[PDB]
């Protein structure tokens, strides 16, 4: 997933 | 290192304004000051967070712990990479490895999370996030509901003893013990801050100066690291540490190198303080604390405290209390107030320079009515602080109490001073009717203190009759202050007991709806936290009101009065  | 900037470390004094200019023009100074700090630091290797047997252990591959300060778990022989967990040791203003910036555990990680808490001998967990956000999961729930009582995660048995749900955070009292190991249960403290949005900031900086006040208060019987975590373990969490650390820094050197500190942070853990807003938050945090200080007395010490807070030794000078009240930044023309100042609507204001801010006036389902929304202790509960209706709004007044579904009304005035009318008379003996609605006074109960009138409300859409209670405190002229306070308090007992907790249920008015209504609202809020925390921050409570309506506690008389009643009704 990704936190940015 | 790389090429950032060289920001001058702010000294107390200049802080207030430094801040002021730093924020000018959508705070582009800040934007750059923040845009210079690197996401990560390319030199510090990150080879363990990336191994395969460890990729399900991360929540986002965007955030990975540096290899050098990564928190390690006791290597469980056989299990490849059973030493990795997504968490980094963080250095404070001094104490090295004061904290542990941890990514919110995953279901696939709960066990490894409690193991790290046992091994690092931590006794303080600071959870700044919610498990669910946007129907997206941000953190697994690693603790037992107060109801299931106890739950073991692996070899770590966690038993909950207390669950104290406050307005912004919930403080739990846990007891953990490893069971495949004769060692004895340790007292763990777990705070969960819920008024802090992912990728964003809280409603007010005092909320942060708040949980910081709370955590720095808990026991750390093992000089263990402090576990601070959110979703990724960098954003809100790093922001928190910012305030905490930089606040020690202030109380010590009277200056603060936020820019520097954040860099030191992005050097210990990837992209800590992740938002220009969170960046600015740390500053406002500092500014605000330096500006007003700590104003939250505990019930334990309220009595002694106040007493000296009142003594103003060199009488040639004001008192510590007066000092405080003078610090209260009245929000003059704080926000837009156009609506209340429209032509036709100017004739709808009992008091000219007491117009609700456009920012919270009460929409008259718009249409204009001189009443505004006032924040309640338990957010988002809210009250309506209106003014005595005018014989030329006696109608609109009712349309408001209906749409807004008012359950209890509190009138702090009389109907008039001999000649001069202090309020109209929105009620009659008959079945008075106004527009789509008609009231009907059913009972009129008078007591030596206040008088209660029960109304039954309905509109042509019958079989809906809504019973509405009105309490009228007489004993209180806009001249003196509550003559017999103890009873103004009881007035509030019955009021609060006639309101059904957690759906605006209440509405409070007087001439302008700020004069005495301020002292009332302030009391309701102070009485609530006084019961649910035994802590009272009269200053901030008042600082919030001023921020909502021009008028609330405007004189030291009133200010000092909040202290008096809060104090006298709790020996």
């Amino acid at each position: 997933p990704t936190y940015s | 290192e790389k090429q950032l900037m060289n920001v001058e470390p702010i000294h107390a004094d200049i802080l207030l304004e430094t801040y002021k200019r730093k924020i000018a023009d959508e705070g582009r100074p800040f934007l750059a000051e923040f845009q210079s700090i690197p996401r990560v630091f390319s030199k510090f290797p990150i080879k363990e967070a990336r191994k395969p047997f460890n990729q399900n252990k991360n929540r986002y591959v965007d955030i990975l712990p540096y290899d050098y300060n990564r928190v390690e778990l006791s290597e469980i022989n056989g299990d490849a990479g059973s030493n990795y967990i997504n968490a980094s040791y963080i250095d404070g203003f001094k104490e090295p490895r004061k904290y542990i910036a941890a990514q919110g555990p995953r279901d696939e990680t709960v066990d490894d999370f409690w193991r790290m808490i046992w091994e690092q001998k931590a006794t303080v967990i600071v959870m700044v996030t919610r498990c669910e956000e946007g129907n997206r999961n941000k953190c697994a729930e690693y603790w037992p509901s107060m109801e299931e009582g106890t739950r073991a995660f692996g070899d770590v048995v966690v038993k909950i003893n207390q669950h104290k749900r406050c307005p912004d955070y919930i403080i739990q009292k846990l007891n953990i013990v490893n069971k495949k190991e004769k060692a004895t249960g340790r007292e763990v403290t777990h705070i969960q801050f819920t008024s802090w949005p992912d990728h964003g900031v809280p409603e007010d900086p005092h909320l942060l100066l708040k949980l910081r006040r709370r955590v720095n208060a808990f026991s750390n019987f093992f000089s263990g690291p402090i576990v601070v975590h959110s979703s990724a373990g960098v954003g809100r969490t790093g922001t928190y540490i910012g305030i905490d650390a930089m606040l020690e820094g202030l109380e010590a050197e009277n200056k603060v190198d936020v820019y520097g500190y954040v860099v030191k942070l992005r050097r210990q853990r990837c992209l800590m303080v992740q938002v220009e807003a969170q960046y600015i938050l740390i500053h406002q945090a500092l500014v605000e604390y330096n500006q007003f200080g700590e104003t939250e007395v505990n019930l334990s010490e309220l009595h002694p405290y106040l007493h000296n807070m009142k003594k103003r030794d060199p009488p040639s000078e004001p008192s510590p209390l007066e000092a405080e009240f003078q610090r209260l930044p009245s929000y003059r023309s704080w926000r837009t107030q156009h609506i209340g100042n429209q032509e036709e609507n100017k004739s709808k204001n009992r008091n000219s320079n007491v117009i609700p801010y456009d920012y919270n006036r009460v929409p008259l389902k718009s249409k204009y009515i001189n009443a505004s929304f006032i924040m309640s202790y338990w957010k988002p509960e809210v009250m309506i602080a209106a003014q005595g209706p005018l014989k030329e709004t006696i109608g609109d007044f009712w349309q408001m109490i209906f749409q807004r579904k008012v359950k209890v009304i509190v009138m702090l005035t009389e109907l008039k001073h001999g000649d001069q009318e202090i309020c109209a008379q929105y009620w009659g003996e008959g079945k008075q009717t106004y527009g789509d609605i008609e009231v009907d006074l059913k009972d009129t109960d008078k007591s030596s203190t206040y008088t209660l009138r029960v109304f039954e409300l309905r509109h042509s859409k019958r079989k809906d009759s809504r019973t509405v209670y009105q309490y009228q405190y007489t004993n209180w002229s806009v001249e003196q202050l509550p003559a017999e306070p103890k009873e103004l308090i009881s007035m509030i007992q019955v009021v609060k007991q006639k309101l059904p907790q957690k759906n605006t249920p209440l509405l409070i008015h007087c001439r302008d709806g700020s004069q005495q209504t301020g002292i009332f609202c302030a009391l309701l809020n102070l009485l609530e936290s006084a019961e649910t925390e035994e802590v009272v921050d009269i200053f901030q409570v008042v600082k919030a009101l001023r921020k909502a309506r021009l008028g609330m506690v405007s004189t030291f008389e009133q200010y000092q009065f909040l202290y008096d009643v809060i104090a006298s009704t709790y020996p």
